[PDB]
């Protein structure tokens, strides 16, 4: 390695548990520290897993510590059309970064809205409403979903459940029916792609396109186009 | 510039539909970098300008390993006529550990 | 010929309805979080966009053909679920506690690695599931819940004994369940006679028929066999991105911090040509491998409520069409 | 550009066998529920098909189904079959309907809708005795 | 034979350790359940407790092409009672032996025309004081000219002998001796470098491992970590200069009375060729079980 000014605020117990760009004289890359039980051998100082990168590091004090990655936050995203209305998701994750340290471009907020937890994970963007919907458009996962104020508000709902009506039974002779009174004739409507609209080509209008040379060049390939 | 603009500029348009799309995430700004393996003796290069210099099929050999190497104290004083570098940049060579 | 014996022999097996859904980022998994990266992303990135939206609508398709088939085997009035329902027949293991007993042995049994969608990223400070983020993807989360399957199992379960009576779904029929048995076995053929002094030998080796399958468990399942070798495929899927990283794609390295600061720019520029190159096509792949698995997954879920909606709530007449033997 | 026309071939005959296999599904469809009435629960038409209607696209073929959709569902009594004590070897069981007890004892109706009506020969027949069945003596049906 | 689901004396990675995973590389190996290049060392001629004229078999004269280093296996016959080689009829129990080698690129006739001449700077390494010194030199060798000596009259071949009532017993180590019959039969000129190793004893066997590419010679061991268990850690790297492509086996003498003449190892080299094998790394690391694929 070159020469350093060697900085003390630069050890591994400095930032344990913490994300880093870890640079062991070669073993370049960026994970996470943690604490674990040595497992392999001593000597070689490097554990790599399946795939050519490192999962443990026998340390020179000899405290083993494991590095996995430095995993970041899954980012999604919901915007409406027609209603001037979006918002950002983060998934199985806690509310628990704030605006300060990002990457990539300038992220967009708006007015605090702010971080709610949810199962799966933390939303910006939504205000809590205990709603049900059972035909949500545009569902937000597992079961959940927000639905737009008709400077509008997408507001939170759980992906409710058609309840069936309930009937009972009865253990006698007697039995427990249920029966319709009602009715109507509804239309079940869909639609097939049968034949799709065929369509041939040339070999030298579309590939010389008139070109001489390219004919006497096109030769050689010849029969690809048959 | 923002969400909106990575959006529609994947839609090549100003209308787009409603919908959940995986906008291009973040990466948290890491702690810091941590520099830490064994060294003892820097790197010698004293053979190299040692002895009476060889010939170009009698081209005299250096194994450098567990040093600490500086081009400051080394290409500074010497007088190059001529640099190359195949299939690598010049300007790391004095800065990444092999 | 006439048989003078008879048992009740179950046949076993499994449809692949609903594939992973997933999503992988542009720049997070072809770029990585690089300065020249993107800068030299500019030069393409045509691609990129284009098969983000194609996934989405393969996806969102997939989406739609999920929500179609629960609407339609969605029985519009069902049946309460009690424990000790279906007379002497020990039928608490597809009983829900909700969780189905069945279904909870077997997700025991079946190798399920849940990609964390509770925990996941949480899961991964505090210690393969993890894995989902390395370069970077996601696996989206179901449009259900459980305790929605949950629900949907009750709604067919109801459907059992509402069902198998008279062709005709606008009355429920929900007899219990003894004798709805013993209305579908008259139906099917066998005199009543029989029907009415022998219940009980009937009833127990029946009783005994179910519960032979639930220690018989292993390798020699063949519906086991295709739920591991769907896992397998979803294994195999995943590492589709995983391990094409690992891969230089004819590059002197396959690290991209590695070419952007141990190379010079226009050398280092090309590796990157070549290695995007490579990516993208591995990306054509993807997008190619998920489509045939999203058209198999579109005609397996055909298939599969075509089986639920003819020959299980009722008594289909075609013969072994989904049961060999008298089904 | 050769490529791109090797990539065009390869998604034209993935096109082609399922266009292919949209004709046996076409034919299906054609055949079974809209020339006639489906057996099946919910092939082409949600709930009791009734009718179903078939008309050409430039590239595909359209289809409307028009069925029984119930609605307004009650709660009411149903029994298992009519026979009688002094005779429990007769037996009657609907011609797939059902009995109610109305009001003005177990009458026919049919098995999709609220309709009640006086117990006939027309729309039932002779079954086996059952302990599961029911008796009635005070007016024993035609 | 070696098996390989026993994993006997296979190369480890150099810097790549798993865990309780199988995974393919490939690198030098031998093939499975070989037989080897089996030699054999023995004590010399004695009649009470003087000892006469040395016992080595033709073995200084068999050469080999070096190819890609060799394995050599190292007291698999110790704990063992074995009949005495130069006595037959006599039996003793085995103790452990190690080997001297020496390593160049020429071949040529000897004074009296036996091939095995090597020129300019050759590689001798040799096990002196009963196997704790394991001392190696890459020098200029030197035929000594009078009788019976290598460049010399009367010849027949070379051996290197070893007086262990007063060689190896507790402490001394006769300021490495057999190194000095080395030198009885040998001259140093001309040398660069040299290097020296302490290995203890035990009775366990060994595993060793040779080989060279263009950074260095690289010298592979168990004893180092895995003295209880066995695998190829890299306890030498010789800085060369050229590839090497000849070696041979010096020929050892012991100088041992007739009454108390005791067996010694019977090792066994296996060479090694460009071969991929998949390895299973337990959860300890320790390599046990790997297998080939051609
Ligand atoms: C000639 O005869 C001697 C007998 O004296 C043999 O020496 C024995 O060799 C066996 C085989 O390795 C040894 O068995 C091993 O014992 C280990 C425990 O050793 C403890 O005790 C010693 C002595 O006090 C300590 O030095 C040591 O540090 C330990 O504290 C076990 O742990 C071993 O099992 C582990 O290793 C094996 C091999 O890798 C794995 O497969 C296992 O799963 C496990 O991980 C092993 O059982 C025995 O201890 C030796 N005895 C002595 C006194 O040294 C020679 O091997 C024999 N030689 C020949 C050529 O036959
Ligand atoms: C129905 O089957 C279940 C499944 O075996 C039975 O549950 C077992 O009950 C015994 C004691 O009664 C326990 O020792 C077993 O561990 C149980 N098995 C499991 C998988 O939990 C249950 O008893 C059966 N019920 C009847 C009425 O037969
Ligand atoms: C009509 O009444 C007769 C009375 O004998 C019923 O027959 C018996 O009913 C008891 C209890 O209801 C059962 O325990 C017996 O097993 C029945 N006998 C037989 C031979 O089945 C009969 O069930 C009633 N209902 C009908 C005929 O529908
Ligand atoms: C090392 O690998 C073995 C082999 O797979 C692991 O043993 C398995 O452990 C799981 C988890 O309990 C069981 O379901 C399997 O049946 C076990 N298989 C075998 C063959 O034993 C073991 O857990 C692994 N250990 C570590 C520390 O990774
Ligand atoms: C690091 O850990 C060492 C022992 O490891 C212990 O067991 C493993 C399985 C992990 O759970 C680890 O967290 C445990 O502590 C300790 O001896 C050592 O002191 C620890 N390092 C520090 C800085 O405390
Ligand atoms: C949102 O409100 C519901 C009830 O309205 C409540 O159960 C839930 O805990 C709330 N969410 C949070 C994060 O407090
Ligand atoms: C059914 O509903 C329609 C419209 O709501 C109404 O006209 C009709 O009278 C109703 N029929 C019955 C039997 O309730
Ligand atoms: C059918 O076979 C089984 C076992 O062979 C026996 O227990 C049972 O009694 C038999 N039943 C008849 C009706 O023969
Ligand atoms: C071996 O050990 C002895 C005593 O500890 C020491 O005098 C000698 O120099 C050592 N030799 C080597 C090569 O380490």
């Amino acid at each position: 390695c070159p020469k350093l000014e060697f900085a003390n605020d630069t050890k591994i117990a400095s930032q344990l548990g913490n994300c880093v760009e870890y640079s062991l004289y070669g073993v370049s890359g960026r994970g996470v520290f943690q604490n674990c039980t040595a497992v392999g051998v001593r000597q070689q100082r490097f554990v790599y897993d399946a795939y050519q990168n490192l999962v443990g590091y026998y340390s020179d004090d000899g405290n083993y510590y494991c590095l996995r990655a430095c995993v970041s936050v899954p980012v999604s995203v919901i915007y409406d059309k027609e209603t001037k209305t979006h918002a950002t998701l983060f998934g199985s994750v806690a509310c628990e970064h704030i605006s300060s340290t990002m990457s990539q471009y300038s992220r967009s907020t708006r007015s605090m809205y702010g971080p709610l937890q949810t199962p799966v994970g933390c939303v910006l963007g939504l205000v809590n409403s205990s709603l049900f919907v059972e035909d949500c458009k545009l569902p937000l996962g597992q079961s959940l979903c927000a639905l737009p104020d008709t400077p509008g508000e997408m507001r939170l709902a759980s992906i409710a459940f058609n309840h069936p009506i309930q009937v009972d039974q009865l253990n006698s002779s007697y039995f427990k029916l249920s029966i319709p009174t009602n009715f109507s004739f509804g239309v079940t409507q869909e639609y097939i792609q049968t034949t799709i609209q065929k369509v041939t080509v040339d070999c030298k209008q579309y590939v010389c396109n008139g070109f001489q040379k390219c004919e006497q060049l096109l030769r050689e390939y010849g029969q690809f186009c048959s | 510039f923002n969400d909106l603009s990575q959006l529609h500029c994947s839609y090549e348009s100003f209308d787009v539909e409603s919908g959940v799309y995986s906008v291009s995430s973040f990466e948290a700004k890491p702690s810091g970098s941590v520099v830490e393996q064994a060294e003892g003796v820097e790197c010698d290069f004293s053979p190299l300008l040692s002895g009476t210099p060889p010939q170009v099929y009698n081209f005299k050999r250096l194994v450098f390993t567990n040093c600490n190497y500086n081009l400051t104290k080394l290409l500074s004083l010497f007088s190059v006529n001529d640099f190359t570098c195949s299939q690598i940049s010049p300007a790391a060579i004095a800065s990444n550990c092999y | 010929s006439i048989p003078t014996n008879f048992s009740f022999g179950v046949t076993q097996e499994y449809i692949q309805t609903t594939i992973q859904k997933v999503t992988v980022d542009c720049k997070q998994y072809v770029c990585n979080g690089f300065q020249k990266c993107e800068q030299l992303l500019r030069e393409y990135g045509q691609f990129c966009s284009k098969i983000n939206q194609a996934l989405h609508g393969a996806n969102l398709r997939q989406d739609d053909s999920v929500r179609n088939l629960f609407a339609s085997v969605k029985s519009s009035q069902s049946s309460p679920i009690i424990p000790g329902f279906g007379g002497d027949f020990n039928l608490t293991l597809l009983e829900p506690v909700a969780r189905s007993a069945i279904e909870d042995l077997l997700f025991d049994k079946v190798t399920i690695a849940d990609p964390g969608y509770m925990q996941g990223y949480d899961d991964c400070m505090q210690q393969l599931i993890c894995a989902q983020y390395v370069a970077g993807y996601k696996v989206l989360p179901p449009l259900m819940d459980v305790n929605m399957e949950a629900a949907y199992t009750s709604s067919l379960l109801g459907s059992i004994a509402g069902v198998g009576w008279t062709a005709g779904l606008s009355s429920f029929a929900a007899i219990p369940f003894a004798q709805s048995i013993f209305y579908r076995l008259n139906g099917v053929g066998i005199t009543q006679q029989v029907l009415s002094e022998n219940q009980k030998l009937i009833a127990n080796k029946f009783n005994q028929a179910l519960g032979a399958m639930q220690t018989g468990f292993t390798t020699t399942n063949e519906a086991f066999q295709k739920v591991q070798d769907a896992v397998n495929n979803n294994a195999q899927a995943l590492s589709k991105l995983a391990s094409e990283l690992s891969n230089t794609f004819g590059a002197i390295s396959a690290s991209i911090g590695d070419i952007i600061q141990r190379l010079d720019p226009p050398e280092q520029d090309a590796q990157i040509d070549r290695l995007i190159n490579g990516r993208l096509t591995t990306l054509n792949a993807f997008v190619a491998q998920q489509l045939v698995r999203s058209e198999s997954a579109a005609l397996s879920a055909q298939l599969a409520k075509d089986k639920v909606n003819e020959c299980v709530k009722a008594q289909s007449k075609r013969s072994g069409f989904c049961g060999q033997g008298t089904h | 550009r050769l490529t791109t026309l090797n990539a065009f071939v390869a998604q034209q005959l993935v096109r082609s066998e399922s266009a292919a296999l949209s004709a046996q599904l076409a034919k299906d469809k054609v055949n079974e529920c809209v020339k006639a009435q489906s057996k099946r629960s919910g092939f082409c038409g949600q709930g009791t098909h009734i009718v179903s209607f078939v008309v050409n696209a430039p590239n595909g073929l359209y289809f409307m189904h028009v069925g029984y959709y119930p609605s307004n569902h009650i709660e009411v009594v149903s029994a298992y079959g009519l026979c009688d004590a002094a005779n429990p070897t007769n037996c009657i069981a609907p011609v797939n309907g059902y009995f109610i007890k109305t009001n003005n004892e177990w009458s026919y109706t049919g098995s999709s809708f609220y309709a009640p009506e006086p117990i006939t020969s027309l729309n039932t027949k002779y079954v086996a005795p059952q302990v599961t069945y029911q008796n009635i003596s005070t007016n024993l049906p035609p | 034979p070696i098996d390989v689901s026993k994993a006997d004396g296979i190369i480890y990675p150099q810097g790549r350790t798993y865990s309780n995973i199988t995974i393919t590389y490939q690198g030098l190996f031998p093939y499975q359940g070989d037989h080897g290049d089996m030699y054999v060392y023995s004590a010399g001629h004695a009649t009470g407790t003087t000892p006469q004229k040395l016992f080595v078999a033709n073995y200084s004269q068999d050469v080999k092409q070096f190819a890609n280093g060799f394995v050599v296996r190292i007291g698999a016959a110790a704990n063992s009672t074995g009949t005495v080689i130069i006595s037959p009829s006599t039996s003793a129990t085995i103790r452990k032996i190690y080997p001297a080698f020496m390593l160049g690129s020429s071949v040529g006739n000897f004074s009296d025309g036996k091939m095995g001449r090597f020129f300019n700077h050759t590689l001798v390494l040799l096990p002196d004081g009963c196997g704790t010194l394991l001392r190696a030199f890459y020098c200029i060798l030197e035929p000594r000219s009078g009788n019976h000596c290598p460049a010399g009259n009367s010849y027949t071949s070379f051996a290197t002998y070893h007086t262990p009532a007063t060689d190896c017993s507790d402490g001394n180590y006769n300021r490495n001796a057999s190194l000095n019959s080395f030198k009885e039969y040998f001259n140093l000129r001309n040398c660069t470098f040299m290097y020296t190793y302490n290995i203890t004893e035990d009775e366990i066997l060994e595993w060793f491992g040779i080989t060279q590419t263009a950074q260095g010679v690289h010298l592979f061991s168990s004893r180092y970590v895995d003295l209880y268990g066995g695998n190829m850690f890299q306890f030498a790297t010789l800085p060369v200069y050229d590839t090497i492509k000849y070696y041979s086996i010096i020929p050892h003498s012991i100088r041992s009375i007739q009454s108390d003449r005791k067996a010694w190892a019977a090792f066994y080299v296996y060479k090694l060729q460009p071969l991929t094998f998949l390895l299973d790394f337990s959860v300890d690391g320790y390599i046990r079980r790997a297998i080939d694929c051609g």
